[PDB]
């Protein structure tokens, strides 16, 4: 019942109707005749019950154009981690995090407005940063400029794995309609799949990296002497030492009984007064507690195995 | 018809059927095809068999009629007998060049087009026999036997003795090259102790030096694998 | 080829692609011809 | 027939006793009527992937444990008898700097000559007999291949003439593919059984011959070396 | 027809006779047939000038091991101003000068093949006249062998080895460029360095091309 | 461990939860429940070899449910 069931090669990719401008709606195609004809083309652009009737080409037009908006959301976040590589001063700010003021963007000289370059710290001229990507990238174990970089090139590779996919799926392979028309695999699927599994993978995050880094800085170690993130996961008696449990290994977890990891995994709630921030040990037990959660909900819903709720 | 094929089911390629000399029908890279290719291939095989025929037993009339100098150096103007030893290699190269040189091209142009010249130039009055592709012998065979009387037979056993060789003298290259022994010296290892006198050791070692110069810092040594 | 042209002869296109090429031009005049008020050089 | 193997309503529909291996196991229903095509998943690719790597595990299964054994036996020497992980191909596992030159250099010839090999095999796959025809260093006629994508035949690929008889290809297919199933499984427990004990797959099969009752997975998480 | 890639069949556009036609054109930009002629003569002029550039490189390269000082073909220019004589302004002024009337009249042949040698550039009719190609003058000048002029199944024989030994050029002076700029040593002297220690003098070696 | 007492309850749980799973206890793939709880239907056609109608994904739904119950048991009695 629950199947792929696509279609194959259904529009053609070429530029023959690029320069046909309105060529999807009926009324537009016909060129302009006044300069009305400029102002409705736009607004007609991204309506699809105007150009055409059926689910399977609205929904196709839909779904393609979704891998656009997450093709622009990662060549905007490739750039804001580019900004913090090459252009941030996030190395003096993250030594000395209580003054130094956020920066990334930087001004060229000409015009007379490089004055907008401020006075900050780590004897940098830039702007102010409110976006507070600094402050997430330390909560991330986020220590070298070569980090950033490879969240860069690599949040810009997978940005044009999107646009194929957006391509692919349009003009080369397009879903038929029944398959958009199943709503309890796609809620089993983005209630455990996106955030049940994106918690965990998020949870085993923070427990590997965030949680050993952010107690190397605090204890007033700078990132010249932090080992690299691969250090931790590879290495248990390094890891042992900031926390004792991870000599237990993986046997408490199976043994079933989990107040062993109570020192890297605890409940505490309120404000850590030293950073400000929340207690970093229970924010990876609160991903946890949640992934475990959804992947539960997730399965309320049958597919092919008559077992869960229709709709 | 079948006579026998390589392995025991296969069946023998469309090009091949037997009438060359030592046909099995072995072919399976498909490389020989469009015989314009293959006859371009016998004529390798034949003087491939030929030199490496005249190598192998040139090998072991060095090492057996002359003891010492190991048989993979030769070369260098040391183990140069009495009289030569001073005739200045890059002038006995020399001496070679011209020679060959023209007999290679003698012979190549007459793989190019075919019965064309067979025939001696200067005096011009005389000729090898008809032939296909590679089998003269007016001159070559002097003694007229392998005419009248089985021909191809002798031919099968021309190629069955060189395809040997050309194997059995990539053995020696190779042993001579991990052992720094001659043939029979690196048989007579094996006979009095096989079980270490075997392959399974003496490999990893190439044992040849990468210099080795004449005249200045010269003649790179490469081996072939890269044991060290 | 034919059609990739077509498109980039619209009407916003040039808008783009020239005004960016008056655009860097009247930036760079003022990077080698800093600050001029009057017609005086 | 012989399926069981969890088989279904619809997975024994169209998936009853043709293709060889076929346990009518077919949970998701991914190879199907030809529903959907021109993509990663179809009856075309899907049995062409599943051959492939089980090619390849065969090889690898092969290639890992050889050198663990020959050095165990005491026949080649110890210093190539680097567990398979540990040969340099993950240098933060270590590397065993045994080659005559550098990994770097050896990744430029294979990624070259190895993309000859495969970028050749989809023309193949893409174009049925298309290979065969352009001159490639006389090899095409060869190269040129037969039937489906996933065996090949021809002269090379198949030289010693076996299944002639096509009673027996059935079964050489069958007897092929149920042997990949299980190199492939055992290259997967390979990473994981070299993650969680940190010593090697051969290694591993003492330690549990040794000591059954004890040393194992339940027995073995405190160890849980990277 | 042997194509690149084998396996495929060449963009429908271009099957046609061109000198070495392989049905390349993996971003299809000859689909413009007005266009075609005129990237057939962009290459042409490039391949020729690298043929001239790979030799301008490698032999004072060359010329360099047996002593003979000569620079590298990089710092080649400050070498020949560092002993001056006339100044650089001068010699990029005269080339600008007489360069751009060549390609200048380079071009209006392209354009309108009739002129250019109609006459009244002085005299020399039918030197300049073009034999009709695109990127073939022909002529007195600058064919003074008179090659070209007979067999032309030996003509169109040539036309290939030119650009297969054109578009060589082209790819290796690629190289001259990218593997300066990671060992920063002559053409010849790699050349020399690889056939010397092949292992350690290697592509991965240089430690630019391979960051760590 | 291996007969702690969370070993009593584990297979005492999970073991316990398909054991009558077999039999009318629980929904499974073939008897579905209704919103009058009924627990009756079982027309599914699935193919397993099994005496009546048990799925081997009935297996792993009560398995796996039985592990929540489970380990909320042993957690129930070990935080107490
Ligand atoms: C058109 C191709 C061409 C190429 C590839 C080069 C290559 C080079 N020239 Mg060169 N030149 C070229 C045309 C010409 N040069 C010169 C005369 C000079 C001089 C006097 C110098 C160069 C220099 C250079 C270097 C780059 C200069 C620079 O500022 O780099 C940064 C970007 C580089 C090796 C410089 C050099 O030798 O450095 C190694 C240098 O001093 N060239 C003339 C005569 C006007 C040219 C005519 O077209
Ligand atoms: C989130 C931003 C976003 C996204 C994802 C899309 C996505 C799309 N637009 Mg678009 N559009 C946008 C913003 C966006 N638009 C804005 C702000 C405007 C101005 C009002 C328009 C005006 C517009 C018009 C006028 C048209 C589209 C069309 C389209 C569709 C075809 C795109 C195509 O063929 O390009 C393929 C090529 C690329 C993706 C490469 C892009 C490279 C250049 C530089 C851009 C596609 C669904 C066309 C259509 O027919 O859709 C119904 C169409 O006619 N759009
Ligand atoms: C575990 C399975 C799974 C997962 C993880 C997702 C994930 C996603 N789906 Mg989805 N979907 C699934 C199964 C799944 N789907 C099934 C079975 C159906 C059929 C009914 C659908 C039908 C469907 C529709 C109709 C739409 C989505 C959309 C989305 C996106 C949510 C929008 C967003 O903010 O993304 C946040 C984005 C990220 C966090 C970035 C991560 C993205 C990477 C590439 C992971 C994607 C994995 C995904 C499963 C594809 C893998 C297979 C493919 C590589 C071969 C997200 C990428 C929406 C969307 O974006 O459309 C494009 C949307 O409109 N899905
Ligand atoms: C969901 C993401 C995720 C991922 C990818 C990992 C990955 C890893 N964990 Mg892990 N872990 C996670 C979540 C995750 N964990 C959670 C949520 C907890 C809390 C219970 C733990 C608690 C934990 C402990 C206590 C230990 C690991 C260890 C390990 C490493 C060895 C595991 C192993 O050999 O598996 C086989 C494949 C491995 C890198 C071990 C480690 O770091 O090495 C000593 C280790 O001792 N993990
Ligand atoms: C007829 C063909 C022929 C063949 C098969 C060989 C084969 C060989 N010669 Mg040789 N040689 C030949 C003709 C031939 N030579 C001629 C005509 C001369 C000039 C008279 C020499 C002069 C010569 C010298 C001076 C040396 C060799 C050496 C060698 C050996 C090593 C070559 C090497 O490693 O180079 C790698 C590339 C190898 C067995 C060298 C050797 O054995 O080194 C120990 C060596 O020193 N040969
Ligand atoms: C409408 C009123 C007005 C007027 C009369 C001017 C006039 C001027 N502005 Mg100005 N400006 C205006 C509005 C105006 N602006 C607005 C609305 C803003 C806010 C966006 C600005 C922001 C602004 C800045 C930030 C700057 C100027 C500058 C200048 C001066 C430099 C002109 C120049 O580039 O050299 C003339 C340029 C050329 C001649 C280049 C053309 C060359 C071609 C090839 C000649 C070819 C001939 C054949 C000029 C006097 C600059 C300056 O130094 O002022 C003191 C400067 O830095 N303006
Ligand atoms: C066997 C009997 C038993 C006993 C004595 C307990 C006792 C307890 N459970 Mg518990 N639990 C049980 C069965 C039991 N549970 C079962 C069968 C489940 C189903 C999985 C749960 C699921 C469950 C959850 C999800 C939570 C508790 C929690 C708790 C504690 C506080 C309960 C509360 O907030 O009010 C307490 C120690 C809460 C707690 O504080 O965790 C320790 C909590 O979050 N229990
Ligand atoms: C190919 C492979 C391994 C290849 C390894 C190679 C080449 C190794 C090479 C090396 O080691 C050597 C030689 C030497 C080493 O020193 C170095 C290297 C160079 C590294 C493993 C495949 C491993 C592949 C595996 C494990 C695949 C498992 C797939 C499963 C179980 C799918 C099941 C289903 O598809 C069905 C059956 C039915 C569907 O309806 C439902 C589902 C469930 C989806
Ligand atoms: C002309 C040239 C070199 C000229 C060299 C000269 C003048 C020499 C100059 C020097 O002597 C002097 C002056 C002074 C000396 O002291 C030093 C130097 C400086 C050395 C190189 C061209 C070099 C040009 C190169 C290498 C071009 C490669 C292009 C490729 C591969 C393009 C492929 C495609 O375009 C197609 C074919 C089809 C599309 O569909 C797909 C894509 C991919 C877009
Ligand atoms: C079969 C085999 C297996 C292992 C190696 C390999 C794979 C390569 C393969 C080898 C094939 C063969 C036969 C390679 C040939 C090698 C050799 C040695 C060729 C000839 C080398 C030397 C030659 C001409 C002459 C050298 C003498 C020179 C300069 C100068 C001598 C002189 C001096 C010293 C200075 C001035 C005076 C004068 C006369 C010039
Ligand atoms: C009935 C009987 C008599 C005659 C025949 C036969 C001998 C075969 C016998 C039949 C069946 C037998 C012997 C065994 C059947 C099933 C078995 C052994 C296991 C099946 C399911 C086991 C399960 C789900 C256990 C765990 C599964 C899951 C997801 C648990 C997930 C977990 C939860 C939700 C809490 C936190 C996260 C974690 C721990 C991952």
């Amino acid at each position: 019942k629950v199947k792929v069931i696509v279609d194959r090669n259904t529009t053609d990719t070429s530029f023959e109707k690029w320069a046909k401008p309105g060529h999807f709606s009926r009324t537009l195609a016909k060129g302009p005749t006044t300069t009305t004809w400029i102002w409705n083309l736009h607004a007609d652009a991204h309506d699809f019950d105007s150009h055409t009737s059926d689910l399977e080409d609205i929904s196709r037009k839909v779904f393609s154009a979704h891998f656009g908006q997450l093709g622009i959301i990662l060549i905007w976040l490739s750039g804001m981690y580019f900004h913090g590589a090459r252009f941030s001063n996030y190395e003096a700010w993250l030594s000395d995090p209580t003054h130094i003021k956020p920066s990334a963007q930087v001004v060229w000289p000409i015009v007379g407005q490089e004055i907008l370059n401020g006075d900050v710290g780590g004897g940098f001229q830039g702007i102010q940063i409110t976006s507070g990507f600094f402050q997430l990238w330390r909560a991330s174990g986020i220590t070298s400029e070569l980090e950033l970089y490879s969240t860069a090139l690599g949040g810009l590779l997978l940005a044009s794995a999107m646009f194929f996919a957006g391509w692919f799926h349009y003009h080369k392979a397009a879903p038929k309609l029944e398959w958009f028309q199943n709503v309890e695999s796609m809620m089993n699927h983005h209630l455990a799949g996106l955030l049940g599994l994106g918690s965990l993978g998020w949870a085993g995050h923070q427990i590997h990296l965030s949680i050993p880094i952010n107690k190397l800085l605090d204890a007033g170690v700078d990132p010249k002497e932090i080992p690299l993130p691969h250090e931790f996961l590879l290495n248990r008696e390094l890891m042992a030492g900031l926390y004792p449990s991870f000599s237990a290994g993986l046997k408490p977890f199976f043994t079933l009984n989990w107040s062993e990891y109570s020192d890297f995994l605890t409940f505490k709630g309120g404000l850590n007064p030293i950073n400000g921030g929340l207690w970093l040990t229970d924010i990876a037990h609160h991903h946890l507690a949640i992934a475990v959660l959804f992947i539960i909900a997730g399965h309320m819903y049958r597919t092919n195995w008559g077992i869960g709720h229709s709709m | 018809a079948d006579r026998k094929l390589w392995a025991p089911g296969v069946a023998a390629p469309s090009y091949l059927d037997g009438s060359l000399a030592g046909d099995y029908g072995w072919d399976p890279m498909g490389l020989s095809s469009d015989p314009k290719a293959l006859a371009w291939y016998r004529q390798a095989e034949l003087v491939h068999s030929r030199w490496a025929m005249m190598g192998v037993v040139g090998i072991l009339g060095q090492e057996i009629l002359n003891p010492d100098v190991f048989w993979y150096e030769a070369g260098l103007p040391k183990n140069l007998p009495e009289q030569v030893s001073g005739l200045n290699l890059g002038g006995i190269l020399a001496f070679e060049f011209c020679m060959m040189h023209y007999v290679e091209v003698r012979r190549w142009q007459d793989y190019k087009n075919f019965g064309s010249v067979n025939e001696d130039p200067v005096f011009k009055g005389n000729s090898v026999p008809n032939e296909v592709m590679g089998y003269p012998g007016g001159i070559f065979d002097p003694f007229g036997f392998a005419k009248g009387k089985d021909i191809e037979d002798l031919k099968t056993k021309e190629i069955k003795n060189g395809r040997l060789a050309m194997v059995a003298w990539t053995g020696f290259a190779l042993q001579a090259q991990a052992t720094g022994k001659g043939p029979i010296a690196c048989w007579k290892d094996h006979l009095a102790d096989p079980f270490v006198s075997n392959i399974t050791a003496n490999i990893g070692t190439c044992v040849i030096p990468d210099s080795v110069d004449v005249g200045g810092v010269n003649i790179p040594l490469y081996c072939l694998w890269p044991g060290q | 080829m034919q059609n990739l042209k077509i498109y980039l002869s619209t009407a916003p296109v040039i808008a783009f692609i020239w005004l960016s090429l008056l655009s860097s031009l009247i930036i760079e005049v003022n990077r080698f011809f800093p600050d001029p008020l009057i017609f005086a050089f | 027939k012989d399926t069981l193997f969890f088989a279904d309503e619809n997975s024994l529909t169209y998936l009853d006793g043709t293709l060889p291996g076929d346990y009518g196991f077919d949970p998701f229903g991914l190879l199907e009527p030809g529903n959907g095509d021109v993509g990663f998943i179809n009856p075309s690719w899907l049995r062409y992937s599943e051959v492939i790597h089980g090619r390849f595990a065969m090889l690898g299964a092969a290639g890992c444990i050889t050198p663990e054994i020959l050095s165990s036996l005491g026949v080649i020497p110890e210093s190539t008898g680097i567990v398979w992980y540990r040969n340099g191909v993950i240098p933060p596992a270590g590397s065993s700097d045994v080659y005559w030159v550098d990994p770097y250099t050896l990744f430029f010839v294979e990624v070259v000559a190895m993309q000859f090999a495969e970028l050749r095999r989809l023309q193949d796959y893409r174009n049925p007999g298309s290979m065969g025809k352009q001159y490639f260093l006389g090899l095409e006629g060869v190269l040129g291949g037969s039937g489906d994508p996933s065996y090949p035949g021809g002269a090379f690929f198949n030289m010693f003439n076996l299944g002639k008889t096509e009673e027996s290809m059935k079964v050489m297919k069958t007897r092929e593919i149920k042997n990949g199933r299980l190199a492939m499984m055992a290259m997967f427990g390979f990473g994981a059984q070299a993650i969680l004990t940190g010593k090697g797959p051969y290694q591993n099969l003492l330690d549990h011959l040794s000591d059954p009752f004890n040393n194992n997975i339940l027995t073995n998480w405190t160890s849980v070396y990277g | 027809r042997p194509v690149w890639y084998p396996g495929n069949s060449p963009p429908e556009w271009l099957d046609g006779s061109l000198p070495g036609d392989y049905g390349y054109d993996p971003l299809g930009l000859a689909s413009d047939p007005e266009m075609l002629k005129w990237w057939v003569q962009a290459e042409l002029v490039h391949g020729r000038w690298a043929m001239l550039g790979t030799v301008g490189m490698i032999v004072p390269g060359v010329a360099a091991r047996a002593g003979g000082d000569f620079p590298q073909w990089y710092d080649a220019g400050k070498v020949y101003i560092e002993n001056s004589s006339i100044p650089f302004g001068a010699l990029l002024m005269t080339q600008v000068l007489m360069m751009g009337w060549s390609e200048m009249m380079r071009y209006y042949e392209f354009v309108s093949p009739g002129s250019q040698g109609t006459g009244s550039f002085m005299g020399f009719t039918e030197a300049f006249a073009g034999t009709g190609e695109n990127g073939y003058p022909g002529g007195r000048f600058f064919d003074p062998f008179g090659l070209a002029k007979g067999d032309p199944a030996k003509l169109q024989e040539y036309k290939v080895k030119e650009i297969k030994n054109g578009r060589l050029a082209m790819f290796s002076c690629l190289g001259y460029y990218a593997q300066y700029a990671a060992t920063g040593k002559g053409p010849v002297d790699n050349w020399f360095d690889h056939i010397a220690d092949p292992f350690h003098n290697t592509c991965a070696t240089n430690g630019v091309s391979v960051p760590f | 461990f291996i007969g702690s007492t969370p070993n009593l309850i584990m297979v005492a749980s999970t073991g316990l939860c398909l054991a009558a799973g077999r039999f009318g206890l629980a929904p499974t793939v073939n008897k579905f429940a209704t919103s009058g709880l009924n627990l009756v239907d079982k027309p599914l056609g699935l193919k397993t070899g099994d005496p009546a109608g048990f799925t081997a994904v009935d297996v792993l739904a009560l398995g796996s449910f039985g592990h929540m119950i489970g380990i909320g048991i042993v957690l129930g009695l070990k935080a107490t």
